[PDB]
């Protein structure tokens, strides 16, 4: 679980 | 021409490495500069995949799966492609603030690796590849490498890395058959030569992370995971790439 990674993939911005 | 119109639009800019020019170069703050570009290009590969059509329909940790994987791959292309188009292939064009001449090949500890990148670059103009083959084939590595016990939703991932091969093969499409299936081999092969490049520079990171407190090389918070995490799945064979041909 890449936590960073993932938050890149969920966020809009 | 929707597909070609969105892979045009969605194409990320220049992204600079932040390297210092302006000091003597060593080992430690190439390599250093290098990762740190890594980390950049990584966030813009994932804007870019998000927008790539049909990647949202993958389960969301086929997502991440495919982009852990394929990264090095995707990057390795890009440079390949920057470097024919800025310096007809005579350097590797990593960034505008990072570009490597045969004396960073030397010091970067990698001349073997950077020889065969090189190579890679020289096709495009070997080949002659238009913009918008480079697109297309830029987008079909984002799905050429996957576990060999497959994803979570193997399927969904089938159908879209079916559809990215069928948008190459209709940019390539030449009223003579000969010549598409010529092309389309041509490509094939060539996308297919990414990979060992790929496993060699996997290799090589993979050791240096290993050893990067020895050797003064900082690995930023993505890269280190990605590479302590992901990628030794790809070395000891749990992940592998999808060859067009057969090696
Ligand atoms: C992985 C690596 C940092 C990231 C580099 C990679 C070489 C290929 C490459 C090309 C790019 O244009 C982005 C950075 C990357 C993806 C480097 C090889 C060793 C170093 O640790």
């Amino acid at each position: 679980e890449n936590a960073l990674l993932r938050y890149l993939l969920d966020k809009d911005d | 021409p929707i597909f070609l119109n969105v892979l045009e639009a969605i194409e990320p800019g220049v992204v600079c490495a932040g390297h210092d020019n302006n000091q003597p170069d060593s080992f430690a703050a190439l390599l250093s500069s290098l990762n740190e570009l890594g980390e950049r290009q990584l966030v813009h590969v994932v804007k870019w995949a998000k927008a790539l059509p049909g990647f949202r329909n993958l389960h969301v940790d086929d997502q991440m799966a495919v982009i852990q994987y394929s990264w090095m791959g995707l990057m390795v292309f890009a440079m390949g492609w920057r470097s024919f188009t800025n310096v007809n292939s005579r350097m590797l064009y990593f960034a505008p603030d990072l570009v490597f001449n045969e004396y960073r090949m030397h010091k970067s500890r990698m001349y073997s690796q950077c020889v065969r990148m090189r190579h890679l670059s020289q096709e495009f103009g070997w080949l002659q590849i238009t913009p918008q083959e480079f697109l297309c084939m830029k987008a079909l590595l984002l799905f050429s490498i996957i576990p060999v016990d497959g994803l979570k939703n193997q399927k969904f991932f089938d159908e879209l890395r079916m559809n990215y091969i069928k948008e190459l093969d209709r940019i390539i499409a030449r009223k003579n058959p000969t010549s598409c299936s010529r092309r389309f081999y041509q490509l094939t092969k060539l996308l297919d030569s990414v990979q060992p490049i790929a496993r060699e520079l996997h290799q090589f990171t993979f050791d240096l992370l290993i050893k990067s407190h020895m050797v003064s090389v900082d690995f930023p918070e993505m890269m280190a995971e990605i590479i302590s995490v992901q990628v030794p799945k790809i070395l000891s064979g749990k992940v592998k790439p999808i060859y067009f041909h057969t090696q």
